[PDB]
């Protein structure tokens, strides 16, 4: 869970991003010019909102560096790509204002936008709304009724849909409108990678509260057993040392 | 070893029980197929839909992995027109015991014209690279994954330049870096490295003995590419080998120093053992005094 240097040891491919952020930290002129990837700075409010941002933002942009101004991308971007194969994102001057305010969004059964459910640097979060377009995707922790889903599927009379991607509870639905034919609309409901659609239940208590934390605990118990083995061995060597002291 | 499995995925149990080439999940695909074939009587629309219905066109066997990586969202989809049939397919899948997540997308089967929105250029598109059994499935794929706006360019720089030239009715381009990963460029500035899936979800027209055997040798060259990787580190492995040689030499030097300290202790013992043992014969000097 720690969005820090420790998260870079989980995957082998993350070593390049680790070396990149390290060399960025060493260079004093690079930290203020190129900030940390959104996986480090941008953090959600809780664990439920963290999985929502991971579904929209791909794995490449989450570990990609940020280039605030276009001046550094012409002379200081080449020393990064030659040694490390990491993605680079340049901050653009595109507007980050949503088409509709948060008032009408709350009237549709949503709590708010995805940009309001994450905390971090302003320059890093600005590109998450321009690349992944999270500032135009309503996010709600409660699953909405399929009737309201079909109402949101129906586009506006002007010929443009209200939203392109909506998030109700945990199911993610992509609203795509056909540009040819009779302008037919069709939903694409995908499941965000997480446990299940529970709401404050016992959280899938088959035999233990977790499935990998039990592996962690058994590994820690093995470490405890070997530490007690080391304890008894050094106690035996100390007893032998006391015997040698009696011999002296 | 996965690449070694990529060598065995083509001739181990293909077309009968291959849980890595055709069966993307537990042994229930044929079960669900027989179930829907025998219970289509209660379905108002046939739920025959999308991986098996799409076949790779000839001359683009190297783009199959890229097409799969791009349209995996629709390769595991079905064709259902009514929400009642949606729930029916759902509970049938739950009863037949399918553990893999099978997404569903509702759509009314109807053919239309999409030639006005196809990709403009001299490069072949996914539509020309894909063979569809029915035009309805082709129209559904065009509406879902916009395959008519994606081109196929082998060179990465060429595809990047073509995307930067602002092409008409083109959103993204596919590139072939190797047989394990691919380059998916969008807009000519966003470069993303995607990994090809190990399990294939697309049918190939050529046989598994002659047309595919040539592609099997390409996988063997990928093992040599990984053999180059493991041999590139062998030069780095020589560094840690020399390092462990140096540390065992230092261990031998410390053992020699320990032996020298033992010799020093023994000679100090033999020196101090004869200090005041018997040389206290002072009778002569007492007589002298």
């Amino acid at each position: 869970t720690t969005d820090k240097i420790g998260i870079l040891n989980q995957d082998q491919d993350l070593k390049e991003v680790r070396d990149a952020v390290l060399m960025v930290r060493e260079h004093p002129e690079m930290k203020d010019k190129i900030l940390e990837p959104p996986i480090m700075t941008v953090s959600a409010i809780n664990a439920q909102f963290a999985a929502y941002l991971a579904q929209c933002v791909d794995y490449n942009t989450s570990k990609a560096l940020t280039v605030v101004d276009s001046d550094s991308y012409k002379l200081f971007a080449n020393p990064i790509l030659d040694k490390f194969k990491v993605n680079l994102r340049e901050l653009s001057s595109a507007d980050t204002t949503p088409p509709v305010p948060a008032e009408t969004v709350r009237d549709l059964g949503f709590e708010g936008y995805l940009s309001d459910f994450i905390t971090g640097d302003k320059r890093v979060m600005k590109m998450l709304c321009q690349t992944s377009k999270i500032h135009t995707i309503p996010v709600s922790r409660r699953e909405l009724t399929p009737a309201q889903i079909k109402k949101l599927i129906t586009p506006r009379p002007n010929g443009k849909i209200l939203f392109k991607r909506i998030i109700h509870g945990n199911r993610l639905v992509d609203i795509k409108q056909s540009a040819y034919g009779s302008k037919q609309v069709f939903p694409t409901d995908v499941s965000i990678k997480q446990t299940n659609f529970y709401q404050g239940s016992i959280m899938s208590n088959e035999q233990k509260i977790r499935i990998e934390n039990e592996i962690i605990n058994l590994k820690n118990e093995y470490n405890d057993r070997k530490s007690t083995l080391d304890a008894l061995s050094n106690q035996k060597s100390g007893y032998r040392h006391e015997l040698s002291e009696l011999a002296s | 070893s996965r690449s070694i499995q990529n060598k065995k995925v083509e001739l181990q149990n293909i077309a009968k029980g291959n849980d890595t080439f055709l069966m993307n999940f537990d042994r229930n695909m044929d079960r669900l197929l027989r179930t829907i074939e025998q219970r289509k009587n209660e379905f108002e629309t046939p739920a025959i839909g999308l991986g098996s219905l799409v076949t790779i066109r000839k001359g683009f066997e190297k783009w199959t992995r890229s097409i799969q990586r791009a349209i995996s969202s629709s390769l595991n989809a079905f064709v259902v027109s009514n929400p009642k049939d949606n729930r029916l397919f759902r509970d049938i899948m739950r009863s037949c015991g399918i553990r893999s997540n099978i997404p569903i997308v509702t759509y009314c089967l109807s053919q239309f014209d999409y030639s006005k929105g196809r990709a403009h250029g001299n490069y072949p598109t996914i539509v020309d690279a894909l063979e569809f059994s029915k035009p309805e499935i082709e129209c559904l794929f065009v509406d879902l994954s916009r395959i008519e706006r994606i081109v196929l360019i082998e060179d990465k720089n060429e595809a990047r330049n073509f995307l930067q030239r602002n092409p008409v009715n083109v959103n993204m381009a596919l590139s072939l870096r190797d047989r394990r990963s691919g380059f998916q460029l969008s807009g000519g500035y966003r470069l993303d490295t995607v990994t090809y899936q190990d399990k294939i979800r697309l049918k190939v027209n050529s046989s598994s003995d002659n047309g595919t055997q040539y592609l099997k040798d390409l996988i063997e060259q990928e093992t040599k590419e990984l053999q180059n990787i493991r041999d590139r580190y062998e030069e780095k492995l020589s560094e840690v080998r020399s390092r462990l040689k140096e540390i065992d030499g230092r261990l031998k030097s410390t053992k020699n120093e320990m032996r020298k300290t033992n010799f020093r202790m023994t000679e100090l013992k033999m020196n101090v053992g004869k200090v005041v043992d018997t040389g206290i014969l002072n009778s002569k000097i007492n007589e002298r005094k």
